[PDB]
């Protein structure tokens, strides 16, 4: 005349903040560039 | 923050100072076992288990 | 010590209660009371960054 209570559940791991994957939606790309312009006696590179 | 029956004392200073475990081991353990959900659990633990 | 003077061995039990000491929450040892008590101990050796050659 005895009884056992069995219990279990699941959790996020101890190091989930160091080793995890991210699922994204990506849209509307925007490109930067870096261009070097020279003429006369000016060199010099700008980021646009 | 931490509570002992009806004490509600700051966790840095328990009412068992000094030698909480040396004076009463079982009472100290029961003291800790019911503040596990209290965010001041670890400093309470540090206070309960230190004395020279 | 205690003496019964009445019956045989195969009727009484020794069940040491001991207490005073936290053990562990291990699936191979039972609980003593249902809603449980639970504690918290910090385990050593955390995970960190290095570089390999
Ligand atoms: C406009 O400016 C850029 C950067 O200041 C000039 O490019 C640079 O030119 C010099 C001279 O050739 C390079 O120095 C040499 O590089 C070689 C690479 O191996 C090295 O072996 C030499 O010892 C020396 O360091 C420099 O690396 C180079 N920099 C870059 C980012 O390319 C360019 O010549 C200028 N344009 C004009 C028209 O003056
Ligand atoms: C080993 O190095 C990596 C890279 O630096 C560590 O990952 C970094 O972990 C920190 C946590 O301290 C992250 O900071 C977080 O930033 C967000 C904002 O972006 C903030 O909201 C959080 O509260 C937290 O402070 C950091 O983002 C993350 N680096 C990257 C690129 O995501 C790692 O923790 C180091 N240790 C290990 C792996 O044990």
């Amino acid at each position: 005349e005895n009884t056992q209570l069995s219990e279990a559940y699941v959790d996020r791991s101890d190091v989930c903040r160091h080793d995890h994957a991210s699922a994204y939606k990506a849209h509307t790309a925007s490109l930067k560039a870096k261009v070097r312009v020279m003429y006369g006696n000016v060199n010099q590179t700008v980021d646009v | 923050m931490c509570v002992l029956a009806n004490a509600t004392f700051p966790c840095f200073q328990p009412p068992c100072v000094p030698c909480c475990y040396e004076n009463n081991a079982e009472a100290t353990l029961r003291m800790l076992e019911d503040n596990v959900d209290r965010p001041g659990y670890y400093d309470l633990l540090q206070a309960a288990l230190t004395c020279r | 010590d205690m003496t019964i003077n009445t019956c045989l061995i195969e009727q009484c039990h020794v069940s040491v209660t001991d207490h005073k000491k936290w053990q562990f929450n291990s699936p191979f040892v039972p609980r003593a009371d249902e809603p449980a008590r639970k504690g918290k101990v910090h385990i050593p050796f955390p995970l960190d960054n290095i570089t390999c050659r």
